[PDB]
C-alpha cells in the first residue's frame, strides 16, 4: 500500500488551468495523430510542455510532504 | 534536439548555505546501493573508509 | 579625575613598542581558543539531529 | 607683505576633544593617541589568527 | 638622476596640513558623502548605460526568436502535409 | 647618506626603485589592478606547486591521481580548488589591467606597451596547456580542436602538428610534453615581469587626468602601500568566497568523465575566458582565412600606438571618445555569450555582424572620433 | 566494459562516483528522473529494452525503471515508498561526490566572523594615512 | 555641405566645450594638451606671469581630483573667456621645423 | 653617448656590466672556472629538460620509462648520457672554483 505522497500530490497540481489547458491541446494533437499518426506527427514535444508547467507546482508540495 | 526538459528545483535540506547534509537519511541511501545499484552501475573511487 | 581605560593602557601597553608587539601575541593566542569553540555551536545548533554528533547517540555503544 | 599669511580653519576635521584653543592639548594627548594605535595592533590580531 | 631633487621647478605655492591625530577619520562621511555620489554617479551614467541597454534587448530578442524555430516544429509547417 | 642601511648591501639601493618611487597624487583605485595581478601570480605557484608532488603525468594514471587529491590528502581538497579558481581571478584582474590601460591612453608609453603584449600573449598559452593536464573528457576534444586547426598552414600544416603531438593523435607522449611546458613555463612570465615592471620606473606611471605630473609628488612607502594591501584584502574574499561555498560555478565545465576517443560530447567549449576568440572563429566560413582572424585578434593591440589621433591623451575629456569606447565593451560581452551558443541561424548571423563592428570600432572608428574633436575645439 | 556492455544489450552503465556533478542541473536531475517514465506519446516507437523518459536526452534508456513502491526494507523500518526510497539516494550519491561537503562550511561562516572584523579596521587606517593628503590647502602668494 | 549644422556646430563645439569637463575643474584649453617634443620647446619660451599660472593651475587642479570633487560653478570657466596664449609660441616651432626637414630634403 | 646603441633601451646599459667591465691584467687560466661553472649550468637546464618530456614519475612507471629512453627515443641516448656526467663535469669545475678561492685569497671579499 501506501499509496505514495507522490501520485497524491501528482493529481491536485494537474488539477490547476495550465495543467488542464495545456494538457487539451494533447487530446487536440492525439485525436488528430489518432486520424494522422500514418503522417510522421508526433505530440511528444506537446507531451513534453504538459510536463514542464505540471512539475513547476509539484516541486513546492510534495518535498515537503516527504519525510 | 529533443527538448530537454529542465528539473524544477525542489527543496533540499542542504539547499541553503549553512544548511548541512542528513546523515540520518544516508545510511538509507546507502543501503538502496548495495540492494539495487549493484546489479551494473558500480562505484570505484570509494572506500569503506 | 581618573584616566579613561584608552589613556592608561597607552601608556602601559602601546606606549614600548616590545609590549606593543607582545600584547599581540597572547591577544590571538586566547582569541583563537575562545573565538573557534563559539563558531561550532552557532553552526552546530542550526543543524540539529543531522549530525552523528547527535545521531550517532542512536547507536554509539550498541 | 609675508606675514598676511593667516592659517585657514581646520575645526570640521578635527575631533572635539582637543576643540578648545584655551585648553593643553596634553590632557587629551595620552588618549587620543591611545585609540588610534588600539585601532592598528587590533588589526594586526586577525591577520595572525 | 636622482628622483626628487631635480623633478622640476615651482615658486610660491604654500601648503597646510594637520598631523593624522587631531582630525578625525570621518569628516562627516554619510551627511557630506552621500549627495557627492549622486551628482558623480549622473555624470557618467547617461554615457554609459544605453550601449549595455542594447545588449540585453539582443539577448532576449535573440533567445524568443531562437525559440519559436526549434521547440515549436508545427509551427511553419505544421503536421498536415 | 650617513648609516643609512639601504647603501650597505647594494641590493637594497635596488630596493629604492619600490619605496621612494614617487608616484602621481590622484590615482583611482583602478591602478590597483597592477599589484593584484603580481599577487595572483605568486599565489599560483605556490599553491601550484603542491598539487605537483602529488601529481603524476600518465595515459593510465593521471585521471586517477587527481581523484586520489581530492578524496585522500589531508586538505587537499582546498588547494585544488584554490589553483583552478586562482586562475579565473587572475584573467578577471588581467583585462581591466588592460582596459585601464586604453581608457586613458597609458599606451603612449611605446615600449612598456608592447612588452605589455608579449606578456598577456604568454599567459593563455600557459592557462590552455594546464587545462589539458587533468585528462579528463572536456580536455581531451578541446585540446584535438585547437591543435589540429593549426594544420591550416599550406604547406608545412600537415608536419608541423603531428610534431608536437609526437605521433598522430593525442595519446600518450602529448600529455606528458604538456605537464614538463605547463610546470617550467609560469617562472619566464616571472621573468619578464621584472623586466615590463623595469622601463616604467624611468618614465613613472600616467596620472587620470592625461597631464605631466612633476609638480605633484608622492612617497610610494606610507600611502600606497596601505592601498594594495587593502586591495590585497579584497581579493581572497572574492576569491575565498568563490572558492569555498560555490566550488563549480565558475568551473563552467561539467566533465569530469575519463576520456573516451570514440564518445565525443554533444557541446564542446573551452572554459569562459577563452570563448570569445573561439566565437571570431566559427563567423569564417574559409578556414584558413578564419585562423589569421583568430591570430590577428590580439595582435591589432600592438598597432593601437600608431593610432593615436589626437592631441589630448585622456578619454575621460573626450565625449565621444568615450561613447565608442563602451559599445566595444558590450562587443566583446556579446561575443562571450555568443559563443557559448550553438550554431543554429538566430545565432549564426549574429556573431557575423558583431565580429565586423568590432574591427570596425578599433579600426576605423577610434581613429576617426579624435580628428572631428581636435576640429570642434579649433585646436 | 565488455562483460558490463554485454549483459546490459549494447548499453554501458555509467560509474555514479561523481555522477551527481557530471550531469547537468544537479542531483534534480537524477530525482525527477528516476521519478519520471511515462506512456508513450501517439505515434512514437522505441527498441525493446529503450524505454521513453522525457529527461533522459534521447528520451530512450535501456535501464528497466527499478523502483516500485516499497521494493525494500529499511534498516529504519520507515515505510518504503517510490518517492521517499528516491530522495533517499539522491542524498547520498551528494555525499559521495564532494564527501568534504558537512565539513567545509564550517569555514564559510567562520571565514565571514572572521573577516567581519578587517574589512573596516582596514578601511579604517587607510583614511588615517590618507587624511593628510585629503586635509591638504594650496594658496598661491606670488610676489608677482 | 554645412550651413544651418554649421549654425548648429557652434551649439555643440562652442557649447561642446560644456560637455567636456575640463572646464569644470578650473583648467583651459590650452594647459590640458598633450606634451610631445614641440611642447617641450614651447614651453621654455613662456614668461614667467604666463608660466606660472600654468603652473598653479594643474597643481590645483590634480588635487582636486584626488579629492573627487568639483569647483563651485560659479568659479568655472567661461567660454566667452579663452586664453590661447600657447598658439602664438607654439606655431613657430612646427614652422621652424619644417624647413629643416624640407631643407634636408635636398 | 651620441647615438651609442647601448643607452636606448635601457636594458643594454645593464648590459654594460659585461662588456666593459674593467679587469686586471695577468690573469691565469684558472680564472676561467668562472665562466665554466654557468656553461656547465646552462647545458644542464636544456639537457635536463629535454629528459622530462619522457621521463614520468611512478613507483610501478619511473625504472621502465628510463629503459624507453635508451632504447626507442630518436638520440635518446645521447642525451640521457650528457645530463648525468654532465654532472660529475659541474663538479670537477666547482671544486676548482673553490680552490683558487683559497689560495690566492680571494676569501677576503
Ligand atoms: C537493470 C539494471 C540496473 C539497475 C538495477 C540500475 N541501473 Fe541504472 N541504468 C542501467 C543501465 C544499463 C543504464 C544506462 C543505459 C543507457 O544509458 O541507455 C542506467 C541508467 C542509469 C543512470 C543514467 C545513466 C546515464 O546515461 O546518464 C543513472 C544515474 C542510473 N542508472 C542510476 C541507477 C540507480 C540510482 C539505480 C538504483 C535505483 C540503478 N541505476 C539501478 C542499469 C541499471
Ligand atoms: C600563471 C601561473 C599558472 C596558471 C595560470 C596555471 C593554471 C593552471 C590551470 C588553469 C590548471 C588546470 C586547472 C584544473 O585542472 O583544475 C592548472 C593545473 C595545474 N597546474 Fe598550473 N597554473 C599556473 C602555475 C602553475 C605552477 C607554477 C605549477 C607547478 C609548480 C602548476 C602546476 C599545475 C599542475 C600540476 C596542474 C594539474 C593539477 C590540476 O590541474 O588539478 N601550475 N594550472
Ligand atoms: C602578468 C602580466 C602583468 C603584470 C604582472 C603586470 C604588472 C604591472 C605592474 C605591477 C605595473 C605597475 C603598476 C601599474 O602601472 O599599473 C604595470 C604597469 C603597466 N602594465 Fe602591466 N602587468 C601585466 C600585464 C600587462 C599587459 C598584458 C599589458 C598590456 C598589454 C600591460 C601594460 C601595462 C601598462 C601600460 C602599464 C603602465 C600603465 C601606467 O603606468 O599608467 N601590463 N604592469
Ligand atoms: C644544476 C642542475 C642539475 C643537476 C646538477 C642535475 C643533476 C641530475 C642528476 C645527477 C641526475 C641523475 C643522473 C642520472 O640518473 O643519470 C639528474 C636526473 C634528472 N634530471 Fe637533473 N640535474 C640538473 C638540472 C635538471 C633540470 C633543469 C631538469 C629538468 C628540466 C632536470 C631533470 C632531470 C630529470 C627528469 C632527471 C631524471 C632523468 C634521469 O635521471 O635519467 N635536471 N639530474
Ligand atoms: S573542425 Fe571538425 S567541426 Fe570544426
Amino acid at each position: 500500500e501506501l499509496v505514495d505522497p507522490l501520485t497524491t500530490v501528482r493529481e491536485q497540481c494537474e488539477q490547476l488551468e495550465k495543467c488542464v489547458k495545456a494538457r487539451e491541446r494533447l487530446e487536440l494533437c492525439d485525436e488528430r495523430v489518432s486520424s494522422r499518426s500514418q503522417t510522421e506527427e508526433d505530440c511528444t514535444e506537446e507531451l513534453l510542455d504538459f510536463l514542464h508547467a505540471r512539475d513547476h507546482c509539484v516541486a513546492h508540495k510534495l518535498f515537503n510532504s516527504l519525510k | 534536439s529533443d527538448l530537454e526538459l529542465h528539473p524544477p528545483s525542489y527543496p533540499w535540506s542542504h539547499r541553503g548555505l549553512l544548511s548541512s547534509l542528513d546523515h540520518t537519511s544516508i545510511r538509507r541511501g546507502f543501503q538502496v546501493y548495495k540492494q539495487v545499484c549493484s546489479s551494473c552501475h558500480s562505484m570505484d573511487y570509494v572506500a569503506y573508509r | 579625575v581618573a584616566p579613561t581605560l584608552t589613556a592608561r593602557l597607552y601608556s602601559l601597553l602601546f606606549r614600548r613598542t616590545s609590549t606593543f608587539a607582545l600584547t599581540i601575541v597572547v591577544g590571538a593566542l586566547f582569541f583563537e581558543r575562545a573565538f573557534d569553540q563559539g563558531a561550532d555551536a552557532i553552526y552546530e545548533h542550526i543543524n540539529e539531529g543531522k549530525l552523528w554528533k547527535h545521531i550517532k547517540h542512536k547507536y554509539e555503544n550498541k | 607683505s609675508h606675514t598676511d599669511i593667516k592659517v585657514p580653519d581646520f575645526s570640521d576635521y578635527r575631533r572635539p576633544e582637543v576643540l578648545d584653543s584655551t585648553k593643553s592639548s596634553k590632557e587629551s594627548s595620552e588618549a587620543r593617541k591611545g585609540f588610534s594605535y588600539l585601532v592598528t595592533a587590533t588589526t594586526t590580531v586577525g591577520v595572525a589568527y | 638622476g636622482r628622483q626628487f631633487g631635480h623633478l622640476t621647478r615651482v615658486r610660491h605655492v604654500i601648503t597646510y596640513s594637520l598631523s593624522p591625530f587631531e582630525q578625525r577619520a570621518f569628516p562627516h562621511y554619510f551627511s557630506k558623502g552621500i549627495p557627492n555620489v549622486l551628482r558623480r554617479t549622473r555624470a557618467c551614467i547617461l554615457r554609459v548605460a544605453p550601449p549595455f541597454v542594447a545588449f540585453y534587448l539582443v539577448y532576449t530578442w535573440g533567445t524568443q526568436e531562437f525559440e519559436k524555430s526549434k521547440r515549436k516544429n508545427p509551427a511553419a509547417y505544421e503536421n498536415d502535409r | 647618506m650617513t648609516n643609512i642601511r639601504k647603501s650597505h648591501p647594494l641590493m637594497k639601493i635596488v630596493n629604492n626603485a619600490f619605496i621612494d618611487l614617487p608616484a602621481p597624487s590622484n590615482i583611482s583605485s583602478w591602478w590597483n589592478f597592477g599589484s593584484l595581478l603580481g599577487i595572483c601570480l605568486i599565489l599560483q605557484i605556490l599553491t601550484g606547486l603542491f598539487l605537483a608532488m602529488h601529481y603524476t603525468s600518465d595515459t593510465t594514471t593521471a585521471f586517477s591521481s587527481v581523484t586520489h587529491i581530492c578524496r585522500d590528502v589531508n586538505y587537499g581538497w582546498i588547494i585544488r580548488y584554490m589553483h583552478a579558481n586562482g586562475a579565473s581571478m587572475f584573467f578577471i584582474c588581467l583585462y581591466m589591467h588592460v582596459g585601464r590601460g586604453l581608457y586613458y591612453g597609458s599606451y603612449t608609453f611605446l615600449e612598456t606597451w608592447n612588452i605589455g603584449v608579449i606578456l598577456l600573449l604568454t599567459v593563455m598559452a600557459t592557462a590552455f596547456m594546464g587545462y589539458v593536464l587533468p585528462w579528463g573528457q572536456m580536455s581531451f576534444w578541446g585540446a584535438t580542436v585547437i591543435t589540429n586547426l593549426l594544420s591550416a598552414i599550406p604547406y608545412i600544416g600537415t608536419n608541423l602538428v603531428e610534431w608536437i603531438w609526437g605521433g598522430f593523435s593525442v595519446d600518450k607522449a602529448t600529455l606528458t610534453r604538456f605537464f614538463a611546458f605547463h610546470f617550467i613555463l609560469p617562472f619566464i612570465i616571472m621573468a619578464i615581469a621584472m623586466v615590463h615592471l623595469l622601463f616604467l620606473h624611468e618614465t613613472g606611471s600616467n596620472n587620470p587626468t592625461g597631464i605631466s605630473s612633476d609638480v605633484d609628488k608622492i612617497p610610494f612607502h606610507p600611502y600606497y602601500t596601505i592601498k594594495d594591501i587593502l586591495g590585497a584584502l579584497l581579493l581572497i574574499l572574492a576569491l575565498m568566497l568563490l572558492v569555498l561555498f560555490a566550488p563549480d560555478l565558475l568551473g563552467d565545465p561539467d566533465n569530469y568523465t575519463p576520456a573516451n576517443p570514440l564518445n565525443t560530447p554533444p557541446h564542446i567549449k573551452p572554459e569562459w575566458y577563452f570563448l570569445f576568440a573561439y566565437a571570431i572563429l566559427r563567423s569564417i566560413p574559409n578556414k584558413l582565412g578564419g585562423v589569421l582572424a583568430l591570430a590577428f585578434s590580439i595582435l591589432i593591440l600592438a598597432l593601437i600606438p600608431l593610432l593615436h589621433t589626437s592631441k589630448q591623451r585622456s578619454m575621460m575629456f573626450r565625449p565621444l571618445s568615450q561613447c565608442l569606447f563602451w559599445a566595444l565593451v558590450a562587443d566583446l560581452l556579446t561575443l562571450t555569450w555568443i559563443g557559448g551558443q550553438p550554431v543554429e541561424h538566430p545565432y549564426i548571423t549574429i556573431g557575423q555582424l558583431a565580429s565586423v563592428l568590432y574591427f570596425l570600432l578599433i579600426l576605423v572608428l577610434m581613429p576617426t572620433a579624435g580628428t572631428i574633436e581636435n576640429k570642434l575645439l579649433k585646436w | 566494459p565488455e562483460a558490463a556492455r554485454a549483459a546490459n544489450n549494447g548499453a554501458l552503465p555509467p560509474d555514479l562516483s561523481y555522477i551527481v556533478r557530471a550531469r547537468h542541473g544537479g542531483e534534480d536531475y537524477v530525482f525527477s528522473l528516476l521519478t519520471g517514465y511515462c506512456e508513450p506519446p501517439t505515434g512514437v516507437s522505441l527498441r525493446e529494452g529503450l524505454y521513453f523518459n522525457p529527461y533522459f536526452p534521447g528520451q530512450a534508456i535501456g535501464m528497466a525503471p527499478p523502483i516500485y513502491n516499497e521494493v525494500l526494507e529499511f534498516d529504519d523500518g520507515t515505510p518504503a515508498t517510490m518517492s521517499q526510497v528516491a530522495k533517499d539516494v539522491c542524498t547520498f550519491l551528494r555525499w559521495a561526490a564532494e564527501p568534504e561537503h558537512d565539513h567545509r562550511k564550517r569555514m564559510g561562516l567562520k571565514m565571514l566572523l572572521m573577516m567581519g572584523l578587517l574589512l573596516p579596521l582596514v578601511y579604517a587606517m587607510k583614511r588615517h594615512k590618507w587624511s593628510v593628503l585629503k586635509s591638504r590647502k594650496l594658496a598661491y602668494r606670488p610676489p608677482k | 555641405a554645412v550651413s544651418a549644422s554649421s549654425r548648429w556646430l557652434e551649439g555643440i563645439r562652442k557649447w561642446y566645450y560644456n560637455a567636456a569637463g575640463f572646464n569644470k575643474l578650473g583648467l583651459m584649453r590650452d594647459d590640458t594638451i598633450h606634451e610631445n617634443d614641440d611642447v617641450k620647446e614651447a614651453i621654455r619660451r613662456l614668461p614667467e606671469n604666463l608660466y606660472n599660472d600654468r603652473v598653479f593651475r594643474i597643481k590645483r587642479a590634480l588635487d582636486l581630483s584626488m579629492r573627487q570633487q568639483i569647483l563651485p560653478k560659479e568659479q568655472w570657466t567661461k567660454y566667452e573667456e579663452d586664453k590661447s596664449y600657447l598658439e602664438p609660441y607654439l606655431k613657430e616651432v612646427i614652422r621652424e621645423r619644417k624647413e629643416r626637414e624640407e631643407w634636408a630634403k635636398k
